[PDB]
RNA sequence: GGUGACCACGGGUGACGGGGAAUCAGGGUUCGAUUCCGGAGAGGGAGCCUGAGAAACGGCUACCACAUCCAAGGAAGGCAGCAGGCGCGCAAAUUACCCACUCCCGACCCGGGGAGGUAGUGACGAAAAAUAACAAUACAGGACUCUUUCGAGGCCCUGUAAUUGGAAUGAGUCCACUUUAAAUCCUUCCGCGAGGAUCCAUUGGAGGGCAAGUCUGGUGCCAGCAGCCGCGGUAAUUCCAGCUCCAAUAGCGUAUAUUAAAGUUGCUGCAGUUAAAAAGCUCGUAGUUGGAUCUUGGGAGCGGGCGUCCCCGCCGCCUCUCGGCGGGGCCCGAAGCAUUUACUUUGAAAAAAUUAGAGUGUUCAAAGCAGGCCCGAGCCGCCUGGAUACCGCAGCUAGGAAUAAUGGAAUAGGACCGCGGUUCUAUUUUGUUGGUUUUCGGAACUGAGGCCAUGAUUAAGAGGGACGGCCGGGGGCAUUCGUAUUGCGCCGCUAGAGGUGAAAUUCUUGGACCGGCGCAAGACGGACCAGAGCGAAAGCAUUUGCCAAGAAUGUUUUCAUUAAUCAAGAACGAAAGUCGGAGGUUCGAAGACGAUCAGAUACCGUCGUAGUUCCGACCAUAAACGAUGCCGACUGGCGAUGCGGCGGCGUUAUUCCCAUGACCCGCCGGGCAGCUUCCGGGAAACCAAAGUCUUUGGGUUCCGGGGGGAGUAUGGUUGCAAAGCUGAAACUUAAAGGAAUUGACG
RNA sequence: AGAAGACGGUCGAACUUGACUAUCUAGAGGAAGUAAAAGUCGUAACAAGGUUUCCGUAGGUGAACCUGCGGAAGGAUCAUUA
């Protein structure tokens, strides 16, 4: 069982120290790994420039193509799949733009279908898709 | 459960409430004084004169005819030994298991009962020290020890 | 080994009262025991036990009612410190209606009440209600 | 020499330190570069002047690192003051006005202050709070009353509309005033300023989690949706649209860090038969943890409910050797000091702001700290505030002595002018100063006595240790036997036998197989053999000897707290495996053939190497398994058996009994086990224990936190090497899994 | 009084070469995993999975794999009828 005794506070600090790097939600947040690996370097959104627009293939149970966007970040020259969200988007978005790429939800992990996207873009040449797809603000030239 | 068995046994000695001495007893605590005297003079260890005294001849328990017990009878006269009895049982027993050990090299059996019986010395040792019975100093040494005995 | 012998005593008493035993003994006994007893004693949770005298280190035998639901033992006994007399309180006991931490200060063993009214902390030891 | 696993030393930080913050049943968890306090640095270092005061950057000296002008000789550079720009960037304000407030420096009422205030920008964020109300209609209804109902009176209602209708107001605009410094802003107000088609509320949703439509269009596994579950393949409650509704709503959305939620980090307070999981076993240093046992009952009173029963001040001791509030007391001043703490309670000290929270028509509130009043102002002025609690640990003070340690007398010592011997040395005193020697006072030392009921708590259903009679496939070392087995020797007879779902390679008239008698070598110890035995776990069985070792029981034997578990560190550890060596009984990886099969480099066959056999080193792992850590307590039955003991009632024998010994019947301790049950557990299977667990903590060791990646990579170490031990991440992933249910197929 | 200057010494940026450690990355070619999810060749496992299954070790093999030895039952037997 438990060590239980009176002058036993820190077997018991250092026990509950260690056991948690058998924690995972810690051990990302603690480690380095994560701020090292996520091309988002710990940050909300980033910056990147389309480099081109790439279908993905659905994962099997739902077929559909799924319209993302291969990035590069601007403060790492990281590359990314990012799934330009909603109807006929992809569309708007040409090549070599300027995208707000923000996250998907999962914060690491690809959500639902898209086998392996994490990130969404929002904007695009400062404008944001939701303002396009609506109609309200125009492509700008 | 004993300190170095499995066998979780009870098979111990147990007094009673009455201690007053119980009449059939002549001696007084001179001629038991003068008897575990006589003994230890002769040869034997304080428990084996508790023994003697109890079958033979007439004392349930020393410590309650006299004022004290047995130990300091001898120890307040000077025929007490150089270590104690306890402890010498022990290292008498490890020479004895070292001895053959020496002679035959297979005996995994007898290497615990050497390692066991180290530790049950080394262990009284170390309160023998404390209760300063032993100067600070002593020491097991596989070498002396055959000596010791 | 024995290390607390009150945790040893309440064990049996109350895995007693459970089986509904009539009566119990308790085999390695102390003052510690008898102490905490006795308070157990006034506000009912017990009736009358009667100590032997096995000349070493005592026995007790007590007389049990239906009336004691559990008694219990905080094993490390933590210092309280009259503030923290409530939260103890809270979440070691039923209600605040009735239940008991023995404890046992500078003015003896007793409940909880009888620290408060003479306003004294000190040692947890146990809990009936 | 000093520090160290009470973890130093080494490494890292997305680290200027506090005061606090948001979270929050109690406990934490992360954040605190953030105006208050404390520290540091002005690209970086070093050195410098000067200065009380600086190693000062709105100084300078180089260097390094940056960078400006040039007449090419030279010269001037430091925004981490305020403004501003560039770069970086997901990510942040105006070359604004001013000393009027608070304050500071000066020689100073007088200047200056980008300290500071004031504007501007400013969904960082918090407070308040419009986006309409109401009458009558038209109706649309529904509790009294009236009606069998249909209907109606109507006190009640409410829906939409007509807007029928005027009333009310602000958002604006703008006379005017205040404000302020001048504004502005706010507060004040003249004047204009609401019939929607306006002075116009949006963002997400509308299957569920989750409040809200199998309303209507379109697409038809596309587009697309969907944090998860999912929908989409020709009526989609799921996509794109339309209409309706819902939530919040002036806000509202998604981006992610983090807290609850997390009884998923568990101190409180998780888990470890099977679900992820207890070391193979044991020893053992630190650490943690450790039985009982020591002033009490009682007395004296005051006070509640002749006495009884609650409720209070008292009987910390010692000293007085110490003060004094010619001999004093009186007791405070000192100290034995609280053995030496731990613990508890009371003080004191704790910067404000923040916090908790007293007081207060800010019009409320966040706020603010004032305000209130007295007053018709003749008062030429009164009255009150600016509360308080917390403020860890450590530190300081004072009570208490419940529990935990810890201490004191035992090869003798406290005291008792108890007495002296030796020495020391202080100082009073000999009308003063010196010398000698004294008396005495205080140390130090030490002869020799008196008294001190003169000192050891007990032995733990704790341990340790002695002895006793057994016990046991415990261990070693010798020794002895048994068979079979193959080998050979010989002899007999004879042709097939071994192997097989069937056969052949194989063995054979060169007589195999079989029979007999002989030798051989090595193996292994059959039945007896069991929920039988022992050890720690690997574990452990032919006879006899020797050599140590061990449990259990037995014990008015001794010691007396000596103990449990244990990082660290050790001993042992099938088999397999490896170096040496010895040996080659069978079996037998590997290896060779025969078959079988679509194939079989497999199974089924026939050979047979390493090895299984020994002695010597290593290796250090199992499904090393009861998948149950060790010690300790408690809670029910009932059967059996191994050992020991005890008791009795038997008898076979065995003898005249005996002693025995063998059975029978009991009890007792500790062993291996069984069944049974609504203890109680337990997801379940099950479990005397996996029982004592939201009624949460007896002690302690290890160790798990979705699955894989992975027991991988890398690092370290051990090993001759197989390998051993230590042991990550990116990435991917929604379940994988466990217990039981029906199915259904073997 | 007293400048320029010069000998010495001390803190010492800086520069040059070694050492360490930290961090970060370039890389011909090689081997895993995962994706992932519908290719071929088998069919290892779950039913007596056609050969009870599994651990460790070893050796082998186109691949599941197979075979020794010692284990395990988590079995396909809680029993075998003195
Ligand atoms: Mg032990
Ligand atoms: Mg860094
Ligand atoms: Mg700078
Ligand atoms: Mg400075
Ligand atoms: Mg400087
Ligand atoms: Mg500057
Ligand atoms: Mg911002
Ligand atoms: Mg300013
Ligand atoms: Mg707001
Ligand atoms: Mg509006
Ligand atoms: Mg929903
Ligand atoms: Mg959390
Ligand atoms: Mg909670
Ligand atoms: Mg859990
Ligand atoms: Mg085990
Ligand atoms: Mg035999
Ligand atoms: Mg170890
Ligand atoms: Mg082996
Ligand atoms: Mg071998
Ligand atoms: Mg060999
Ligand atoms: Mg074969
Ligand atoms: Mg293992
Ligand atoms: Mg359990
Ligand atoms: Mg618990
Ligand atoms: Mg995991
Ligand atoms: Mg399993």
């Amino acid at each position: 069982g438990k060590c239980r005794g009176l002058r036993t506070a820190r077997k018991l600090r250092s026990h509950r120290r260690d056991h948690k790097w058998h924690d995972k939600q810690y051990k990302k947040a603690h480690l380095g790994t994560a701020l090292k690996a996520n091309p988002f370097g710990g940050a909300s959104h980033a910056k990147g420039i389309v480099l081109e627009k790439v279908g993905v293939e659905a994962k099997q149970p739902n077929s559909a193509i799924r319209k993302c966007v291969r990035v590069q970040l601007i403060k790492n020259g990281k590359k990314i799949t990012a799934f330009v969200p909603n109807d006929g988007c992809l569309n708007f978005i040409e090549e070599n733009d300027e995208v707000l790429v923000a996250g998907f939800g999962r914060k690491g992990h690809a959500v639902g279908d898209i086998p392996g996207v994490r990130f969404k873009v929002v904007k695009v040449a400062n404008v944001s898709l939701l303002a396009l797809y609506k109609g309200k603000k125009e492509r700008p030239r | 459960g004993r300190m170095h068995a499995p066998g979780k046994g009870l098979s111990q000695s147990a007094l009673p409430y009455r201690r007053s001495v119980p009449t059939w007893l002549k001696l007084t605590s001179d001629d038991v004084k003068e008897q575990i005297y006589k003994l230890a003079k002769k040869g034997l260890t304080p428990s084996q004169i508790g023994v003697i005294l109890r079958d033979s001849h007439g004392v349930a328990q020393v410590r309650f005819v006299t004022g004290n017990k047995i130990l300091r009878i001898l120890k307040s006269k000077g025929l007490a030994p150089d270590l104690p009895e306890d402890l010498y049982h022990l290292i008498k027993k490890a020479v004895a298991v070292r001895k053959h050990l020496e002679r035959n090299r297979k005996d995994k059996d007898a290497k615990f009962r050497l390692i066991l019986i180290e530790s049950r010395i080394h262990r009284l040792a170390r309160y023998y020290k404390t209760k300063r019975v032993l100067p600070p100093n002593w020491k097991y040494e596989s070498s002396t020890a055959s000596a010791l005995v | 080994v024995r290390m607390n012998v009150l945790a040893d005593a309440l064990k049996s008493i109350n895995n007693a009262e459970k089986r509904g035993k009539r009566q119990v003994l308790i085999r390695p006994c102390s003052k510690v025991i008898v102490r905490f007893l006795t308070v157990m004693m006034k506000h009912g949770y017990i009736g009358e036990f009667e100590i032997i005298d096995d000349h070493r280190a005592g026995k007790i035998v007590v007389n049990l009612t239906g009336r004691l639901n559990k008694c219990g033992v905080i094993s490390p006994r933590f210092d309280v410190q009259l503030k923290d007399l409530e939260k103890w309180q809270n979440n070691l006991l039923p209600s605040r209606q009735f239940g008991f931490i023995v404890l046992t200060t500078s003015a003896g063993i007793m409940d909880h009440e009888e620290a408060r009214r003479k306003h004294t902390g000190g040692k947890i030891l146990g809990f009936f209600f």
